[PDB]
RNA sequence: ACCUCGAUGUUGGAUCAGGACAUCCCGAUGGUGCAGCCGCUAUUAAAGGUUCGUUUGUUCAACGAUUAAAGUCCUACGUGAUCUGAGUUCAGACCGGAGUAAUCCAGGUCGGUUUCUAUCUACUUUAAUUCCUCCCUGUACGAAAGGACAAGAGAAAUAAGG
RNA sequence: UCCUUAAAUAGGGAUGGCUCCACGAGGGUUCAGCUG
């Protein structure tokens, strides 16, 4: 299957610099698992983004429908969703000043 | 349906969005071959005198059923590449644009609620 | 093809045909020579 | 990882020098519209240009279309946009021009030359028949030195 | 200033209890964030902020809104 | 109404016969023909469409007319111009709908989509001409539905795969 | 008896045939779905599976404000406002993926339609997301909310002051002139209560509908 | 200066367009100073398509934003017994200039009536296109950068018909 | 050359010379609203 433990195995085996989950609860209508993953640089972020989504096609799921890869223009973050996860890559400057872990976890209770 | 000329509700954290102006933000332009710009269509937008792009979010044309209509017609603030301006949406957002072809997933990374 | 109305051989191997009922010159060393009259 | 190419700026388009005439204004004046400008010449760098030796031969930028009759202006020539890997040093005969790294930075090597006049340009209270066909100034043109 | 001076401390030490647990994410960043929430704020608000401050760190601790995992 | 069907000699059948909804089945794709809604006699602008003239800034007495109908060289009207006349009531069919349903009971096929014609008009349906379901025929009750062969009585809804059936737990995208 | 509004069909020229059919299906889709009695005016919270997410369900509590359609196709359209946007959502009553229909709060309101809560203060709209839902008597007549709301300045979405729309839950007195009011007066058309042929009677139809329905049950 | 001076102003715009191809886009090809993408050039192709705004009466033009593209033309510079009258054109008045004056002006400006009930001809119902996303596939190609073909699926949008 | 617009052939501003209080179906430009 392809689940989130493939997500982080993928992502760790190839070497993101920071990883970070979150637990969606089911009442909030988006998904089950919200992956946000730093990177070195624009090229490193395209590499794994392009590396995790030829995982997922190739993996199994093939009722499954295919899935965009989003950001590609933009270099200082991509964005991947999948059926139930979704993944952001980012570099630093871009996570710290999005500070989507405050946003995904106190949903009302940040800045 | 946002068209060319239409007055748009920034509703996103961006300085650009919040400040005040003598005029309101304008459609400048709707990036689709027919200009009516729907939920998850993009639109140049005249703010401060400048021209930014901005992702539509909500409107008060009726859509399709099981879909919400907005008392306003809300607008994102967009760069060119597509990251948002700003980096939170305080009003709720339409789920539908979830599933809509583009991208997406950046505004709903920053949306606070869903609707 | 160049259109031209007088047909020259450039090269050796630069072979005019009468196809389709106007002339060419062929070239299958110097494509660049193909030339339609 | 040296180069020289021929720049060369559009030519300004030359007015015209006619007159109107309508059926109960048989002397409706000057009617020679302007000479549309040349067409400016830029080099803008790329990334994916690797060196100069997909480089070319003149680089004419385009012309403007001359003036026509009811006061037609001339469509100024189109901007020929010439491309360079980064950090290119572009020259003239010694003189620097500029030193292009950044991606998309772009300058411009030749200039179009103004269109020309139309009659009707020159029309006044005091000139009512104006003739005068101003031709379009010419654009620009120079050699450049291009080195990585 | 804040509800209870304990309060604070505990809620840090619930923290990074949870955090011993943590299996998917890079412990050393989810570590180094809480340590940014904790430093860059928690040094001189007013009386009033602390109050708002402990209770959102109270709810992130909860994870009703959404866990680290 | 008597409508001519074009057969293969492989498909006839005796004439008398009667024929019932069964003998389409859902996920065919089917053919309807019949008379639009007449509109009688309708001016250009709701006939075919045409802008018509501004509401306002002086035009005088041309709202709703046809501009020019030709130009001045010609001295005449091309034939086949677009100009105010009667509108519909002329046979017209959409093709490729897809069955989504039969209703055995009642003689009820559900197609998909519009059909032209009002309620309660007749409309001929016919297995769909488009190449796409050129071979589609195999399954299909070749000559016709026999419901007198009762080789199996049929349920009283026939239902396409993905419909939602009313009755079924509520559908979740799971 | 209750006969939902979607029973009773529009006049027309269609064949009764079909009506029964449609009645049918939406009566075999209600022995699924359990469709409470409510009216325009009354909150309901109305549970969804959304196809964008993964079996995942959504709720949106809101106050009916307009009943429409006839037939499986029949919809009903709620309000309210969310971190002070004016939402409203058009639900369809026999889509199969409203999972739950609860009526927090019963009641009908002085109007059968309440689009004039858009130009209402945004008070009138607004309502608790988690309200608990309110409880009626087994055996007792449906409460009906004679509140008045306040307007807001009049350029409004509809000219709700004008006799056609026959509003009688505004306050109008506090935002519209005697004049005005009179004014508003000049589209009166008061015949038209009284031509008898424009009444639209349904008893036999919904005899008719009654006896389908408890043979269905 | 050949027809029309025995009631046809003209330019723009609106409406509706017919046509040419010397093709702007879409299609198929040859060459290339085309590795791929890209352009440049030429052959063939007229079935279809060929945007919206600010200033200006404007055709044009500049500018803004798009587009697959915003083609060059003819049609009494198509089309006012279909429309409009903004420029220009009639009677009013200024500015500037000429003139002794009357008056005048290829100039600038403010204002200024657009008739027609159709006899005849003609005519009044004659197999879509593009783009984007995805699959193929960040595969071919390429040192890299970059980035395909062909084929297929899904979304829209437009056009036509309901 | 500046302001005004996203874009501005428009608009506003950098005896004689000025000063427009009020008025105007005068001629231009504009905010906001309103609207088929
Ligand atoms: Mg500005
Ligand atoms: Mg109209
Ligand atoms: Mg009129
Ligand atoms: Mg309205
Ligand atoms: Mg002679
Ligand atoms: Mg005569
Ligand atoms: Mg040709
Ligand atoms: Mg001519
Ligand atoms: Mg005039
Ligand atoms: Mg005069
Ligand atoms: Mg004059
Ligand atoms: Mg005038
Ligand atoms: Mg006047
Ligand atoms: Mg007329
Ligand atoms: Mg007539
Ligand atoms: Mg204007
Ligand atoms: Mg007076
Ligand atoms: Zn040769």
């Amino acid at each position: 299957k392809f689940d989130i433990d493939m997500m982080v195995s993928l992502l760790r085996q190839e070497n993101a610099r920071d990883i970070c989950v979150i637990q969606v609860p089911p009442e909030m209508r988006y998904t089950d698992y919200f992956v946000i993953v730093s990177g070195t640089s624009t090229r490193h972020l395209h590499a794994m983004a392009f590396y995790v989504v030829k995982m997922y096609k190739h993996l199994k799921c093939k009722r499954d429908p295919h899935v965009k890869i989003e950001g590609k223009d933009t270099d200082d973050w991509l964005c991947v969703d999948f059926g139930s996860m979704v993944i952001h890559l980012m570099l630093p400057e871009t996570r710290e000043i999005y500070e989507l872990e405050k946003l995904w976890t106190l949903r009302s209770y940040d800045d | 349906a946002i068209q060319k000329m239409t007055r748009v509700r920034v509703v996103d954290n961006s300085a650009l969005g919040n400040s005040p102006y003598h005029r309101a933000p304008r459609c400048i332009h709707v990036y689709k071959k027919n200009g009516v710009g729907k939920v998850g269509d993009q639109i140049l937008l005249a703010i401060k005198g400048q021209k930014k792009k901005a992702l539509i979010v909500g409107h008060c044309m009726p859509g399709p059923r099981m879909t919400p209509r907005f008392d306003s017609n809300n607008v994102v603030l967009i760069e060119d590449n597509g990251n948002p301006v700003g980096t939170r949406i305080k009003t709720p957002i339409p789920t539908s644009l979830r599933k809509r072809e583009g991208e997406y997933s950046k505004v709903l990374a920053i949306a606070q609620n869903f609707v | 093809f160049k259109n031209k109305t007088v047909l020259k051989k450039r090269c050796k191997d630069c072979y005019l045909v009468k196809r389709r009922g106007r002339w060419y010159v062929y070239c299958k060393t110097h494509p660049r020579h193909k030339q339609r009259q | 990882d040296y180069r020289r190419v021929l720049v060369c700026g559009g030519n300004g388009g030359a007015g015209a020098s006619c007159f109107h005439s309508e059926p109960r204004k048989e002397f409706g004046g000057p009617d020679g519209g302007d000479g549309g400008n040349g067409g400016h010449v830029i080099l803008r760098v790329d990334q994916q240009v690797k060196s100069l030796s997909s480089v070319l031969s003149r680089y004419q930028g385009f012309s403007g279309e001359d003036g026509g009759s009811k006061n037609c202006f001339g469509r100024s020539g189109a901007v020929l946009y010439i491309r360079v890997p980064v950090g290119t040093l572009v020259k003239e005969g010694g003189r620097v021009v500029a030193d292009l790294s950044c991606v998309g930075d772009e300058y411009i090597a030749a200039l179009g030359g103004a269109g020309g006049k139309g009659n009707r340009f020159f029309l006044a209270n005091n000139n009512r028949a104006p003739v005068t066909c101003t031709p379009g100034q010419p654009g620009q043109q120079r050699v450049l030195h291009l080195e990585l | 200033a804040p509800w209870s001076r304990e309060a604070v401390l505990s809620l840090y030490r619930a923290l990074l209890r949870q955090g011993r647990q943590l299996r998917y994410t890079d412990r050393d960043f989810y570590f180094a964030s809480i340590r940014r929430e904790f430093r860059k704020n928690q040094k001189l608000e007013d009386a009033e902020a602390r109050e708002r401050q402990l209770e959102k760190g109270l709810v992130f601790l909860n994870g009703k809104l959404g866990r680290i995992i | 109404t008597v409508k001519i069907f074009n057969i293969t000699d492989n498909a006839a059948i005796k004439p008398g016969t009667p024929l019932y909804a069964a003998h389409f089945r859902p996920g065919q794709y089917v053919d309807v023909t019949a008379k639009t809604i007449g509109k009688g006699f309708q001016g250009v602008m709701k006939r075919w469409g045409f802008k018509g003239q501004p509401a306002t800034h002086g035009q005088t007495k041309t709202h709703r007319r046809p501009g020019a109908v030709a130009t001045g060289d010609i001295g005449r009207v091309w034939p086949g111009t677009k100009m105010p006349g009667k509108m519909g009531n002329i046979y017209r069919t959409e093709y490729g709908l897809k069955v989504w349903r039969i209703n055995t009971k009642h003689n009820i096929i559900y197609v998909n989509g519009s059909v032209p014609g009002h309620k309660n008009c007749l409309v001929k349906v016919k297995d769909s001409k488009l190449p796409a379901y050129k071979d589609l025929g195999k399954n299909l009750p070749f000559p016709t539905y026999f419901p007198d062969g009762d080789e199996e009585e049929l349920p009283e809804d026939l239902y396409d795969e993905n419909v939602c059936q009313p009755g079924a737990p509520s559908i979740t995208f799971a | 008896r209750f006969l939902s509004p979607e029973f009773i069909p529009r006049r027309g020229r269609t064949d009764p045939l079909k009506f029964q059919i449609e009645r049918k299906d939406m009566l075999e889709r209600r022995k699924v779905l359990h469709i409470p009695e409510f009216y325009v005016g009354s909150i309901l919270r109305v549970t969804t599976a959304d196809p964008y997410a993964s079996g995942k369900i959504s709720q949106f509590l809101g106050i009916c404000i307009q009943r429409s359609g006839r037939g499986l196709g029949a919809t009903f359209i709620l309000r309210n406002v969310i971190e002070g946007q004016g939402v409203e959502i058009c639900f369809e009553l026999y889509n199969p993926r409203v999972q739950e229909i609860q009526v927090v709060k019963l009641e009908k309101r002085l109007d059968d339609s309440l689009l004039y809560l858009r130009d209402a203060l945004p008070e009138y709209s607004t309502f608790d997301v988690n309200m608990k839902p309110v409880v009626q008597e087994p055996n007792q007549k449906v409460p009906v909310n004679e509140l008045k709301v306040k307007m807001k300045p009049k350029p409004w979405s509809k000219r709700w002051e004008r006799p056609n729309f026959n509003i009688k839950g505004i306050r109008f007195d506090l935002c519209l002139t005697e004049q005005q009011m009179k004014e508003a007066q000049k589209w009166n058309q008061p015949w038209l209560e009284f031509d008898m042929m424009r009444e639209y009677d349904t008893s036999k139809i919904e005899a008719a509908i009654w006896k389908e329905i408890e043979a269905s049950k």
